[PDB]
RNA sequence: GAGUCU
């Protein structure tokens, strides 16, 4: 059975007969009365084998007494019935028939090889026109179609001088005659004279084919089939339904059409019938053969009785319901069950409730095995009945097997690996699975009737794999983010919250207790509340410089409940951890603290003990939910009446015709959105600090103990957002479109929505629930694409010896630091020796892990940016090194060799997109954007530091910015970036560049619902290409007559003014142009589409005045749905519609000639005297102002960067940082935590291939893109041995393409495009040596990674050593 | 004087399933949907209470 | 085809 690799080739007519064990010459299946195989039928026993084991048809030879005996009477071999699914057959077609995969599957293969159009070949196949195979005199050209009339011309005139024929015979003789060696030479030699792009693309692909066609051992004859193979009977079964009806596969029906038409064709050739009749039959043969192979491809698919089309052979290989995706990359499994899950709050974190009757049926063979050993059952049949009767002795044995024998639990959907965890079973009474509450987060399992699948690890390997890797207690941190997934929620948080939180006096204030046990004594004795301020003696163990724990006793001012909670806390943590009122966010840090200080064992016990006490004290509290708990502020009707009058004001000014519809729409949303903020601020102010209590002194106040508030403040369930809808204001509801409804709901759920308010609410309800069902498939398809590219990637090496990495500046974006350097750089090998500011003593070694200890020192010395070893920068050919990846985020320590990073990386990206599509959608009703970013207020004092800014001073006396991507920093005392903002175009700065500002100062100010076009020069406005009706429109009012002009774009524009560009040209008093300072550019600002203009022609202007106002309608609430397409496009490496232009080579710019508006740039670098020219559109106003020392990758046009242009000009590290930052910004908007290394994993696979420019010393030469890994292994031998070095360029690939580019065709055909992959592999004669995981999962082998890593490399040394 | 017609009943925008939800006015549309759909799945008991 | 968990 065992083997090395699998190969695909075309089937020779000779090869098809080798597989066959007899020819099916009849369409008959079975005799209707004596149900047996028919004489040379589709289900023939003489050809495919006997129905019973070792039994001929007539029944002359039975059983193994006659071993290898072929009966003389019926003609049937006495062998196993197994031979019926294995032996194939054949049909000798009277006439050749083209294979549809080597005809329709574009590129046509048969057409690409003949250089003859597919249309032209089909005319020959359906007998419309003849084709010249070999015109003796070159009067008749080869491969020239002759019509039926044009065939009659040559017939009388020439006759034998030409051999033009028709049908598949003609195309096969045409493929026979062609010489691959002679035509290939000619294509090579005749490409030299022209040398273009599409010739060199198509002629080089033809050379690659002709060369691969020879070396593959394939012949172009085999494109056309002379022989048709038959599938074995058992694989297309005719089996009896329980009742007398039978059932058959759709292949039997397609085989019968082919045999009937082939047999009839032979008879019509015997009858020497006219060709008209013979042709019709040849057409029908082609149709039946093409329908057998791929039904729905050439024409209308042949439907059977049901009206649906008959399922073809190709169909059982292709797509989802194909063998690959459904019966091979995934399977039905023995020793599996499922049931409705329920809580098990008594259970430990390593346990799960497994029902009696489930476990009985699950562990059947292990019980029969113990029953023989204990001597209770003689045979297995005896043991079977003992278990079926459910004897008392059997329950005791079942209990014996299950101890220390884990079970796997799974939930749909399996988004990430924690969707399967291992537990030790606890047998229970009922029929329902009991799941541990803490792992509920990983499964996303709520008990409202979820079902979870059970799997028994049978083998000892599997019991150890379950216990060592997949056990719940082993899997605490998330592999996506270095943070615990096992984190208490719901009642547990609420209980520890209620315990720790303090209250005014209460029972027994200012007491003094001996220990945490006397605190439990006064609480259970009923002399103290959990909230009483008390002095308590507590002894905290803090860890020393060495491993030893140091004990420290001290009086602590904490409540009774806080003292009781310290009892759960292990020795190692400070008492400071339980001294605060604990919520969900703090409790998560408790187990993260405990994990890094103590270990795994303490955390598992601590996490449990937290769970137990948390539930218990939640129950003690009697926290509840009443209608009075939903307090509404008394001043709500006051806020609404004010806000109603404000909105009525803009609507009354709209009737006057002062404000437009779009302006009112955006302006009204801002008033209501701030009113919802006002009501909610009043609600949370009248809710949070509402408790005013009388202490033993006089009177004071504290946080309210309103039951709903506690539930949202603790973070147990709900948030302030939900409480708005309950007590405050419901808010702006979202349209199904995504845009915001202008009328928001004033009322809340306590007050009740009226008939219309509900009807408005439903718009947003259905759209959310709609995305939960529909849009999950776009997101889940991303998970799939990401896995297929990263699949094969595994840690292969300990240390690559590379010195490279990506420089990780801290993500300080939008005032507060969004992600510190510490978080981003934690658990990563220090690429370069990064010391302290004073470069005179190294602080951190080059090859060392970044532990939280080292990360704390980075904050002490204030390391700003750190170069860090990345996955992308690894120089490992085989996979990746342990150092480049760094820490396993799930384990908190160095990653192991053998662990499969590709799949872990794809899952971590794919999961939150997929699950969040179902999260804030079922939960979502209301819209809540606040995109009203009017002004930046700086918060700390600093010097103003702008970058990538070019501003100009206006008439008012204000620094107006005339650059798109302007950034504003906030520099402290010593000189480091604390805050960062995005200042937009046409914004008014308070203070210019370098000036000091105070804290709480408006440093910038602008209008958000408008993108102004601001001038750089003063003078008068001129109208150019601004014809009324063609390019712009006009609308006037009354008495005086103020008219506004609105620029039409290609949508609202006629064919007349299409190539006209509308622009407001600047001129002086005389009428001439005004040059922009220090440039030869006459001043001309191009207005885009839908640009509203107030100033008409002939108006005086200063510099800094707004010429036109481009509307900025973006009222869509950004959920996962609007950001995921961005993420998909980034990973798929798509250029945008308007890519920004970048400088290719460093050197001195000179502007050049022009094409009727379109610019040219003949840039002549200092070193490279040879020039580089490139065309630029008219309308793109350039950032660079010509004659300047421009370097590689300098933004010339403003706008979005193609990731191709980044990698091409600024290397790998630039494009990696572009993808990581751009993708991660989308997930950061939604609060999703994904480490950069997981994106970096997939980026590495995107940077797989590379195009070879200069010739090598192998067979790369020019144009042939090969994998990076392969060309480097050649370069290692070339640098030492010598000969021609191969110059290269790394190319970027999208996911869907990088997956199909892999050499493993089995990986490619299992992904997508199954029909195309198999044909391109068949013609190239490719051999897949089963490299990656998909390949071994298919063949049913051990994975070449994880536990099997060690085993696969052991086979690989057997292969090397002899 | 500008009013031409009026809704006949308070219940007319809702269905038969949703009419049987008490205090529907204080329920979210998302939960109200599932509630009306599960009310249909409610198996009748031994004693009709 | 009508549902259940996401
Ligand atoms: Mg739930
Ligand atoms: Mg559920
Ligand atoms: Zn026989
Ligand atoms: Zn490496």
């Amino acid at each position: 059975e065992e083997f090395d690799a699998i190969k695909i080739a075309l089937a020779s007519p000779d090869m098809i007969r080798s597989w066959s064990f007899g020819e099916v010459k009849k369409p008959e299946t079975i005799n209707y009365r004596t149900f047996k195989p028919e004489r040379d039928g589709l289900f023939c026993a003489r050809i495919f084998g006997p129905v019973k084991d070792y039994e001929c048809l007539c029944g002359k030879y039975k059983r193994l007494k006659h071993r290898g005996v072929i009966c003389e009477k019926c003609g049937v071999e006495v062998t196993q019935t197994k031979v019926r699914r294995e032996r194939m057959g054949h049909i000798e077609l009277a006439s050749p028939t083209a294979h549809i995969w080597f005809l329709k599957s574009l590129p046509s293969r048969i057409g690409l090889l003949l250089d003859m159009p597919l249309r032209d070949i089909e005319r020959v196949l359906y007998f419309e026109s003849y084709v010249v195979i070999e015109g003796g005199m070159t009067n008749l050209e080869r491969q020239q179609i002759l019509t039926e009339e044009q065939y009659l011309d040559a017939l009388e005139e020439f006759g034998d001088e030409f051999d033009a024929k028709m049908g598949a015979e003609a195309i096969q003789a045409l493929l026979k005659s062609m010489d691959l060696e002679q035509e290939c030479e000619q294509l090579r030699e005749e490409l030299n004279e022209t040398n273009s792009e599409t010739k060199r693309k198509k002629l080089t692909k033809r050379i690659k084919l002709l060369e691969a066609f020879v070396q593959s051992g394939n012949k172009p004859e085999w494109m056309i089939l002379t022989v048709l193979p038959v599938l074995p009977p058992d694989l297309r079964p005719l089996v009896p339904l329980d009742g007398g009806r039978f059932a058959t596969s759709d292949l039997n029906d397609l085989y019968r059409r082919v045999i009937n038409r082939n047999n009839r064709l032979k008879r019509l050739l015997d009858l020497a019938a006219p060709d008209i009749i013979v042709r019709n039959e040849k057409r029908m043969l082609q149709e039946a053969v093409d329908a057998l192979l791929d039904n729905g491809r050439r024409g209308r698919a042949i439907t059977g009785s049901n009206k649906r089309p008959l399922k073809s052979l190709a169909d059982m290989i292709k797509g989802k319901q194909g063998r690959f995706r459904q019966n091979l990359l995934g399977k039905r499994v023995d020793y599996s069950g499922r049931s409705v899950i329920t809580v098990g709050p008594y259970l430990r974190l390593h346990q799960c409730g497994l029902p009696k009757k489930m476990a009985l049926e699950l562990f059947k063979p292990f019980i029969y095995g113990k029953l023989e050993l204990r001597g209770l059952a003689t045979t297995i049949k005896a043991a079977k009945k003992m278990v079926e009767r459910e004897e008392a002795v059997v329950w005791d044995i079942l209990d014996e097997v299950i101890r220390e024998h884990p079970v796997l639990l799974n939930r749909a959907p399996t988004l990430h690996r924690l969707g399967i965890q291992a537990f030790e079973p606890v047998l229970i009474e009922g029929k329902a699975i009991q799941l541990h509450p803490l792992v509920c987060a990983a499964y996303n399992a709520d008990f409202d009737g979820d079902q979870m699948a059970v799997h028994v690890p049978l083998t000892l390997e599997a019991q150890l794999e379950a216990r060592a890797l997949m056990m719940s207690t082993n899997n605490i941190l998330s592999p996506a983010n270095g943070e615990p997934i096992i984190v208490p929620s719901q009642d547990v948080v609420l209980g520890l919250y209620y315990m720790t939180r303090d209250c005014v006096n209460a029972k027994g204030e200012g007491m003094v207790l001996t220990g945490p046990k006397e605190a439990e004594r006064l609480y259970r004795s009923g002399l103290a509340s959990l909230h009483a301020r008390v002095k308590v003696r507590i002894t905290e163990y803090e860890k020393d410089a060495n491993g030893e724990l140091v004990a420290k006793t001290s009086l602590k001012d904490t409540t009774v409940g806080r003292a009781i909670l310290w009892m759960i806390v292990p020795k190692g943590l400070p008492y400071s951890i339980v001294n605060q009122a604990l919520g969900k966010k703090a409790i998560s840090k408790m187990l993260n603290t405990c994990y890094r200080i103590l270990g795994l064992k303490p955390t598992v016990i601590f996490a449990d003990q937290i769970m137990y006490t948390g539930f218990a004290y939640a129950a003690r509290s009697g926290a509840s939910v009443g209608i009075d708990d939903m307090v509404i502020p008394e001043k709500k009707h006051e806020i609404i009446s004010e806000a109603e009058a404000e909105v009525a004001e803009i609507q009354e000014q709209f009737q006057s015709g002062l404000v437009t519809a779009g302006e009112r729409y955006n302006k009204v949303i801002d008033i209501w959105a701030a009113a919802n903020d006002r009501v909610s601020k009043a609600m949370m102010d009248n809710l949070q600090t509402e408790t005013v209590i009388n202490r033993d002194g006089q009177e004071e106040k504290q946080v309210s103990f309103n039951s709903i508030y506690m539930m949202a403040d603790s973070g147990a369930r709900g948030s302030a957002a939900q409480i708005r809808q309950l007590a405050g204001m419901r808010g702006l509801m979202a349209k199904p479109d995504g845009s915001i409804i202008e009328t928001p709901i004033t009322a809340n759920f306590r007050e009740g929505l009226n008939v219309l308010q509900y009807f408005i609410s439903t718009h947003g309800a259905r759209k959310g629930l709609a995305d939960t069902a529909l849009k999950t498939a776009n997101s889940g398809y991303l998970t799939r694409r990401l896995v297929d590219v990263a699949q094969d990637l595994v840690v292969t090496e300990d240390d690559c010896g590379t010195h490279e990495g990506i420089m990780m500046t801290p993500v300080i974006e939008g005032g507060d630091v969004k992600e510190p350097l510490r978080d981003r750089v934690l658990g990563r090998v220090t690429a370069e020796d990064v010391l302290k500011p004073g470069t005179a003593d190294i602080l951190v070694p080059r090859n060392t892990l970044l532990h939280e200890q080292w990360c704390d020192l980075l904050e002490e010395n204030s390391v700003d940016a750190v170069k860090v070893r990345s996955v992308v920068s690894c120089d490992t050919d085989f996979g990746v090194c342990a150092h480049c990846y760094g820490r396993d985020l799930a384990r908190g320590h160095i990653i192991n060799k053998g662990e499969a990073i590709g799949v872990i990386a794809a899952q971590s990206i794919g999961e939150p997109g997929t699950q969040l599509t179902m999260r804030t959608f079922h939960i979502g009703g209301a819209a809540s954007r606040a995109a009203a970013e009017s002004s930046i207020q700086v918060k700390n004092k600093g010097s103003i530091k702008l970058s990538n800014v070019k501003s100009v001073v206006n008439s008012s006396g204000k620094l107006v910015i005339t650059s798109r991507n302007t950034e504003l920093k906030l520099i402290d005392e010593f000189g480091r970036t604390k805050e960062s903002y995005k200042v937009p175009y046409g914004a008014v700065l308070a203070k210019g560049d370098g000036e000091q500002v105070a804290g709480g100062e408006t440093v910038a100010n602008w209008d958000p619902h408008t993108m102004p076009v601001i001038t750089e020069v003063s003078g008068f406005v001129r109208f150019t290409d601004m014809i009324d009706g063609q390019t712009i429109t006009r609308q006037t009012d009354e008495l005086t007559g103020l008219s506004s002009l609105v620029v039409l774009d290609s949508a609202e524009r006629t064919a007349g003014g299409k190539d006209l560009r509308p622009a407001l040209k600047i001129v002086d008093a005389q009428g001439n142009d005004v040059l922009i300072p220090g440039t030869d550019m006459p001043a001309q600002y191009f207005l885009p589409g839908k640009a509203i203009v107030q100033l008409e022609d002939g108006v005086q202007i200063s510099s800094g005045d707004t010429l036109a106002r481009i509307p900025q309608e973006s009222g869509g609430t950004k959920d996962i749905t609007g950001g995921l397409p961005r993420v998909a496009d980034l990973f798929e490496a798509r250029r945008p519609k308007e890519p920004a232009i970048l400088a290719e080579i460093s050197g001195i710019v000179s502007f050049g000639k022009e094409t009727k508006g379109k610019r040219r740039l003949v840039i002549t670098p200092v070193d490279g005297s040879d020039p580089y020219e490139e065309m630029i559109p008219k309308w793109r106003q350039l950032n660079v102002f010509e004659g300047e020392r421009v370097e590689r990758g300098d933004v010339i046009s403003d706008g979005p960067e193609a990731p191709h242009d980044i990698l091409r000009l600024r290397g790998v590290h630039a494009v990696t940082r572009y993808i990581v930052n751009e993708v991660q910004d989308v997930y950061r908007l939604q609060g999703v935590k994904i480490n950069d290394k997981h994106i970096e994993v997939i980026v590495r696979q995107m940077l797989r291939k590379a195009t070879i420019v200069n010739a090598g010393s192998s067979d790369f030469l020019e144009g042939e893109q090969v994998e990076y890994s392969r060309v480097k292994i050649a370069n290692r031998e070339l640098e030492a041995n010598g000969k021609v070095g191969a110059t290269y360029s790394r190319d970027l690939l999208g996911i869907t393409k990088a997956s199909l580019a892999t050499e493993s065709f089995i990986s490619a055909a299992s992904f997508q495009e199954t029909t195309r992959v198999l044909t391109e592999a068949a013609v190239a004669g490719k051999r897949d040596e089963l490299r990656g995981l998909k390949e071994n999962v298919i063949v049913g082998r051990l994975i070449p990674a994880g536990t099997g890593y060690a085993y696969h490399q052991d086979r690989m040394r057997r292969r090397a050593a002899g | 004087d500008q009013v031409d017609y009026m809704d006949v009943s308070t219940q007319q925008v809702v269905s038969v399933g949703a009419s049987l939800i008490p205090f529907l006015e204080h329920d979210d549309a998302n939960r109200a949907l599932m509630g009306a759909n599960m009310q249909r799945q409610a198996v009748p008991t031994l004693r009709a209470d």
